[PDB]
């Protein structure tokens, strides 16, 4: 972190990482920020993922 | 359930689901063991098909626009 | 001008042992004079020359009904507090297990509806008394009437979660 | 620069003299018209459970234990205008005649007079938590009067073509809260007739449907192609 | 004539589509309020729903 | 056209100062840097005041009539604003750093803590005209020995209770006759007294200090002379109190510490109602609603703003902005929200009307360089310095695609297909362009041929030709699709940064480092025309540099340009504090906007005050950081040669003023500029500026309402169009009956067609007459929807504003009534028995 900030963030990135992410299903209302409004009321998993 | 995953063979699935729903008892259908891992599988596919057929009805109004132009023609 | 509140012979000994914390707000905060008739098993509240007699009557009537000492002091203070009484009346089948449905195992349903609706409930055999605000009494009474008239535990518990949230919510 | 001056000539339609036009409330009684209020009230009403579930903190706050139980009621003396700080005004149902709420009393009085205008005015007035908490407590048990009074109140409401997105969400909140009891005593005569005349007025709402279908389809065709 | 018959067929199929959506989510919801669980506390409720949600694992790139 | 005014300031919900609520606590007033934002939280909207302090503001108060605001900055330049008219009433310079300002509860006096003097002035009227000196001084009291940290008025506006850095607190009566009731001072704290409040009845006095003690003072006997009756302690060990407030009616003491933790207590018994954390940064501000139900907290380091109701344990809003670190913006394909790509590594989707962030996305592990929408607002692409382009579904909120190269480079700009099969991205260290398919994930091609770092990419929206432009002084046009693999290089005079592309794909406008904007015909690769812009650029002088703003070569060029959607204008911004817009037929400056007048930012002033230049260096390069009250800002952890890294503490210079991205709104006549202060949103409005269109002497509002009363509806509509007066157009529009909407809409002349379409758009977004507005839209599209199709770019922002009304309110209503119809049919058509 401090080498990147010292280098004034011109750096060369980290090589590669095929990681592994678990996402639960939930409303995308609940995946949002705290404000009065919303943007989308879908579910985070597709029909072909359910 | 597994006919509703097509967009082709889905109408037969919807008519059969509809006659089951309107000819059976809903409390019976809920309390049958295994009838939530099926209806939760096929609520979002019916919602996907509702969105698609509703957009077909939406873009079906080019006929109405063409008719109002054809009547403005004189 | 006076009032008489009959203490039943199942709430008599707690009145005597917690009496020394009952009469001080009755005789110096409220400026009434207070006697306890050991003959009629009653509490008499008279006014001295030096609208609070009804407040003292509701104080000792809450204690008579079955609400505890701090709950009765909460009724004596806190002007926006009310208390509603009703019997079940809606026998093995209906009377002997509707009250078991209000209670639950170890009274956990009653504890849940108390905490959810911000009232507190004393459940007699079939006599339900509820101490809370007006809207709070309304919601606790609607849920108690619900689970004596037959509703699923999932339905009444989801309604309890929702009523806790919407009663604490501004807007 | 701080007030507005009248453009009315000196010598030696007050809105048109002050360059304003306060938009009238509805243009025609046969025209649908939304509420005079924020557009987001419909969405707040329809999804206020999941919005608040979003809004909760990630872990429970550290309270005390020697906290007073009636903390919400134990204020002092800027006054609270919620449904919880509501007092009754002025022989056992769910709400006696001394402990009737304002909503239930106005609903009953409108069921007497067959005119729910004050009921609907109170409904359009108060807040979404109050709306959910009034609709969720509507005596759905023995004779089903308060449900059917609410339903034909919404019928009288959306006959008037005003606030109609709010009357639509009030019907959605009714079916969501205790549409299971309506499905339970389906074929009951009073509740079936109340739903029947609600559908009789509500079936004339497809004017909005094919109107927005035409506007969407032709607007897309004209813009792209 | 094409417009009337085509739009009648399309609204006829989306009628039963919408019927089946509302009926199936009623069936699922009345099963839920019959025997889902008992949590009044919102934090324990949300942790219960997070433990009982549907999980799917995806291969991401960092 | 060119008459833009400063509308809004998205981003940056809080910078520095105190949050205030309204009296009817619907809006909250938040000090952003030198503006003030007001967010209406019930009517979901927001505005920013147009006026501008010259330094960061430090104090806010408006009286409980709601009628006027006073804002003081961090060296005491107060500004009194009319809150309803939104115009500034007076500029008054108090001479030193004022810690707090408060109006009385009865509105008629205000007091402020300037240094170690409590001075009470009396409030000028809002109904009176502006005078040369409207404030009339009541008094100035001096009893503290060090600086006063807080004020508190009593409930009756009769006493005032002030807290100081000096370890006391004092009570002063307002008038001289009650001087004997209020002459005491309250000692006993080990540290700075952070607050001193009354109880509801004004009998108890609570005094809270920095070390963590709250003292209850009562007028008792041990005569009667203000004993201390109980000391309560917070026992937060490392942290200490940063902000205190007290709602006396609900007896609620709210206290925020320097560790993000805030606790709220029920005070005279001192029972912890709640304790929870904003974060890890200190809580700089606590403020409370008039009914005491909402608590607004502000932390100043991350720029975050909570308002939180403590009864129902829930956040009304938990927002956070970005100061100085915002690399890109993109309007949504309807102009409802703006997506912000920011240097701390995240995407933030800000609603424009309600000034808040809806979703945020943190999957980039470095500074996100570009965002761009595609598939008509369904998907959004971003490229960052960590080597990745990645795609975001804005329905399911999932990063579904990640594109890397093979060479481990960092991407600085991107461009997507219209028909979003292919994403494209260019770096500043690789000289190639990377071409990825979006359907599969693979690297479709690496286009080569630039001999300099590819500064900018854009796909033509109509014929889908790629235009890249790079620092080898060359714009280049790639025909990618369909067997061509065709390259056309256009040379240009200097090295290019910010290409932009016309909405019809005919021309491309490049910004160069000379200072010019050249415009080229794509198909016949020859220059159509250029604007010479380096002499209408405001390049300020930095504090550290030893060369004048005239001779500087730092910022006399535009690093971001953008076409208007009719293709006729270019907005442009750069590393300077002017954003300029031009009309490309005439190549002339329409208008230049000064993006900041904050002297706390660096490149603002062109001429620096020669008083501040001493015999050894300027006095603003002297770091007075060890004169600070505590260690966490006496600390210097700024590693030396860092420019544009992260974490503003790690750079040691003032934040320079610069605009990093400009974009026009796709629906309504505005533009957003990603400055360092936030997303500046400039918009016109038609309520002001009488600008007629060929009226004659017989065209008059009186004539229009006579034609309306005589019900020549088409003549009244075209008279109101020739007036171009918004109230008159609205009056005639609502007075035309439904029976003859299509006759009027068919007989509207073709020059008044974009006016009625853009009016219907900006009216129907918020108007309630949904069926009336849809009848008018249906009549206009049916009667004249061929003229629109053959004049696409005229109605390209008036038709996008109309289908911002159909899909965003009308389709939501139609969805609700559709679900009600189907739930009715189920609930009565089926069998509920047991």
């Amino acid at each position: 972190y401090k080498l990147d900030v010292l280098s004034s963030v011109h750096f060369v990135p980290k090589p590669a990482s095929t990681s592994l992410e678990i996402r639960v299903e939930t409303p995308t209302i609940s995946m949002e920020d705290a404000q009065p409004l919303y943007m989308s009321n879908a579910s985070s998993l597709a029909p072909q993922e359910i | 359930r597994d006919w509703n995953t097509n967009a082709k063979t889905h109408t037969i699935a919807q008519r059969t689901i509809r006659c089951i729903l309107m000819h059976h008892n809903i409390a019976k259908l809920s309390e049958i063991p295994g009838m939530v891992k099926i209806v939760d599988a096929i609520i979002p596919y019916t919602q996907r098909h509702f969105t698609r057929v509703d957009n077909l009805v939406e873009q079906s109004y080019i006929l109405d626009y063409a008719l109002v132009e054809m009547d403005k023609l004189f | 001008e006076s009032r008489k509140i009959m203490v039943p012979p199942h709430r008599m000994t707690p009145l005597r042992n917690s009496w020394t914390k009952i009469y001080p707000p009755l005789v110096e905060h409220l400026k009434l004079q207070v006697r306890m008739n050991l003959k009629t098993k009653s509490v008499e509240l008279r006014t001295n020359p030096k609208g609070a007699l009804q407040k003292g009557a509701d104080f000792i009537k809450a204690f008579t009904l079955g609400f505890d000492l701090d709950d009765s002091i909460a009724l004596l203070r806190l002007d926006d507090l009310y208390i509603e009484t009703f019997e079940v009346k809606d026998t093995g089948d209906h009377l002997s297990r509707a009250i078991g449905r209000i209670a639950g195992k170890d009274g956990k349903t009653k504890f849940a509806i108390e905490n959810a609706t911000r009232t507190r409930i004393v459940l007699a055999d079939s006599k339900i008394h509820i101490l809370g605000g007006f809207t709070h009494i309304r919601m606790a009474r609607e849920s108690v009437v619900s689970l004596i008239l037959g509703s699923p535990p999932g339905k009444v518990y989801g309604n309890l979660r929702t009523v806790a949230s919407r009663l604490k919510e501004r807007y | 620069q701080f007030k507005t001056v009248s453009t009315r000539t000196i010598d030696e339609l007050n809105d048109i003299d002050f360059n304003t036009y306060t938009s009238l409330e509805q243009i025609d009684k046969e025209l649908l018209t939304l509420s005079i209020g924020p557009r987001s009230k419909m969405n707040t009403l329809l999804h206020l459970d999941v919005i608040r579930k979003r809004s909760k903190p990630k872990e429970a706050p550290k309270k005390s234990e020697k906290l007073p139980f009636f903390l919400q009621l134990s204020g002092e003396k800027s006054v609270r205008e919620g449904i919880a700080h509501e007092t009754p005004e002025e022989f056992k149902v769910t709400g006696r005649l001394g402990f009737e709420s304002h909503f239930t009393k106005q609903l009953r009085e409108g069921s007497q007079s067959k005119d729910y205008s004050s009921l609907l005015a109170t409904l359009i007035n108060f807040s979404p938590a109050a709306v959910d908490l009034e609709i969720r407590s509507l005596n759905s048990f023995e004779p089903f009067d308060e449900i059917v009074w609410f339903i034909d109140a919404l019928t009288q409401g959306l006959k008037s073509n005003k606030n109609f997105e709010l009357y639509e969400t009030f019907m959605s909140l009714l079916f969501k809260a205790h549409g299971d009891v309506i499905h339970a005593n389906n074929k009951n005569q009073d509740i079936a007739s109340a739903l029947q005349n609600w559908e009789d007025v509500h079936k004339k709402e497809d004017r909005l449907d094919d109107l927005v279908k035409f506007c969407m389809g032709v607007a897309a065709f004209v813009t792209t192609a | 004539r094409v417009k009337t018959e085509l739009r009648s067929a399309l609204k006829s199929t989306e009628d039963d589509l919408g019927f089946n959506v509302q009926g199936l989510k009623f069936v699922k919801q009345q099963w839920n309020l019959r025997h889902n669980y008992e949590f009044v506390d919102e934090y324990d409720q949300q942790e219960k729903e997070s433990n009982s949600a549907r999980k799917r694992v995806f291969g991401t790139v960092i | 056209k060119s008459d833009f005014k400063f509308s809004n300031l998205l981003g940056t919900v809080y910078r520095q100062g105190n949050i205030t609520f309204s009296d009817d606590g619907k809006q909250l007033l938040s000090p952003v840097g030198n503006r003030v934002s007001v967010f209406d939280l019930i009517n979901n909207k927001s505005f920013t005041f147009e006026y501008e302090h010259r330094k960061n503001i430090a104090a806010i108060d408006l009286n409980k009539q709601g009628t006027l605001l006073i804002s003081i900055d961090e060296d005491g330049r107060a500004i009194l604003v009319n809150f309803k008219a939104r115009n500034v009433l007076h500029h008054f310079n108090f001479k030193e750093k004022c810690s707090a300002v408060k109006f009385s509860p009865d509105g008629r006096l205000f007091a402020l803590a300037s240094g170690r003097f409590l001075q009470i002035w009396k409030t000028p009227d809002v109904n009176k005209d502006r005078q040369f000196a409207p404030f009339v001084r009541h008094r100035v009291h001096a009893g503290h020995f060090q600086d006063i940290t807080s004020l508190t008025w009593s409930q009756d506006s009769r006493f005032i209770l002030t807290t100081s850095k000096d370890l006391s607190a004092k009570i002063w009566s307002v008038d001289s006759e009650e001087k004997n009731l209020a002459a005491t001072t309250f000692n006993g704290h080990r540290d700075y007294v952070m607050g001193a409040f009354f109880s509801h009845d004004q009998e108890k006095i609570y005094t809270v200090s920095k070390d963590g003690a709250v003292f209850v003072w009562e007028f008792t006997k041990r005569k009667y002379s203000w004993r201390i009756t109980k000391k309560h302690f917070f026992y937060a060990n490392q942290a200490k109190v940063k902000c205190v407030t007290f709602h006396p009616a609900t007896r609620l003491l709210a206290v925020g510490f320097t560790s993000g933790e805030f606790r709220l207590y029920d005070l005279p018994d001192f029972t912890l109602i709640q304790q929870l954390s904003m974060g890890q940064n200190p809580v700089n501000t606590v403020s409370v609603n008039q009914t005491g139900e909402w608590l607004a907290f502000g932390s100043s380091k991350l720029g975050q703003l909570l308002v939180y109701e403590w009864q129902s344990e829930s956040y009304i809003l938990k927002q956070q902005g970005h100061f100085d670190s915002t690399n890109s913006l993109a309007y949504s394909p309807d102009g409802s929200r703006v997506v912000t790509a920011s240097e701390d590594g995240k995407i933030k989707v800000w609603d424009i009307t309600s000034g808040f962030c809806l979703a945020t996305f943190e999957e980039h592990t470095s500074s996100v360089t570009a965002v761009q929408f595609a598939k008509r607002g369904q998907v959004m692409f971003s490229s960052s310095l960590d080597g990745t382009v990645r795609a975001w579904d804005l329905i399911r909120y999932r990063n579904f695609r990640t594109f890397t190269g093979t060479e481990r480079i960092q991407f600085n700009c991107l461009a997507v297909d219209p028909s979003g099969e292919v994403v494209c991205a260019g770096s500043l260290d690789n000289f190639d362009i990377h071409v990825w398919s979006v359907q599969t994930g693979q690297l479709l091609d690496a286009l080569s041929g630039h001999e300099g770092p590819v500064s900018c990419l854009s796909f033509s929206q109509e014929n889908s030709v790629l235009a890249s432009a790079s620092w080898d002084k060359t714009i280049r046009i790639w025909s990618i699709f369909g067997r061509s693999q065709q390259v056309e290089p256009i040379e240009v005079y200097s090295d290019v940064l910010a290409l932009s592309m016309r909405p019809d794909g005919k021309e491309v406008a490049v910004s160069t480092l000379k200072g010019q904007i050249s415009i080229f015909n794509i198909e016949d690769a020859k220059q159509v025309g250029n604007i010479d812009c380096r002499k209408d650029i405001i390049s300020g002088r930095f504090n550290q540099d030893r060369f004048t703003a005239k001779n500087s070569e730092r910022s006399k060029f535009f690093t971001t340009i953008h076409y208007s959607f009719d293709g006729m204008a270019i907005v442009a911004g750069g590393n300077n504090n002017s954003i300029c817009l031009y009309d490309v037929p005439n190549e002339v400056l329409l208008k230049r906007f000064i993006v900041s007048r904050n002297m706390a930012l660096n490149g603002t002033l062109e001429f620096l005050n020669s008083k501040k230049m001493t015999e050894a260096g300027s006095l603003d390069l002297i770091d007075d950081a060890g004169e600070n009250s505590d260690l966490e800002d006496r600390i210097d952890n700024s590693l030396p040669g860092s420019q544009r890294g992260g974490d503003l503490s790690t750079r040691k210079m003032r934040p320079e003023v610069r605009v990093t991205s400009v974009q026009f709104s796709p629906t309504a006549n505005a533009f957003a500029a990603a400055s360092t202060e936030g997303l500046l949103i400039y918009s016109t409005n038609d309520t002001i500026l009488f600008d007629p269109f060929d009226l004659d002497v017989d065209v008059t509002p009186h004539s229009t309402v006579e034609a309306l009363r005589e019900k020549q509806f088409l003549n009244a509509l075209v008279m109101a169009f020739r007036l171009n007066e918004e109230y008159l157009i609205n009056k005639v529009y609502e007075a035309i009956p439904i029976k003859e909407i299509p006759l009027v809409a068919s007989n509207i002349p073709a020059i008044y067609l974009p006016r009625i379409l853009k009016f219907i758009g900006d009216f129907a977004i918020e108007s309630q007459h949904i069926e009336f507005n849809l009848i008018w839209i249906k009549a206009l599209l049916s009667a004249s929807g061929g003229y629109i199709n053959e004049h696409k770019y005229l109605f390209s922002t008036a038709m996008r504003s109309i289908q911002r009304f159909i899909v965003r309110v009308a389709k939501e209503v139609v969805n609700t009534t559709t679900d009600n119809k189907y739930t009715y049919r189920f609930l009565v058509s089926t069998d509920g028995s047991m």
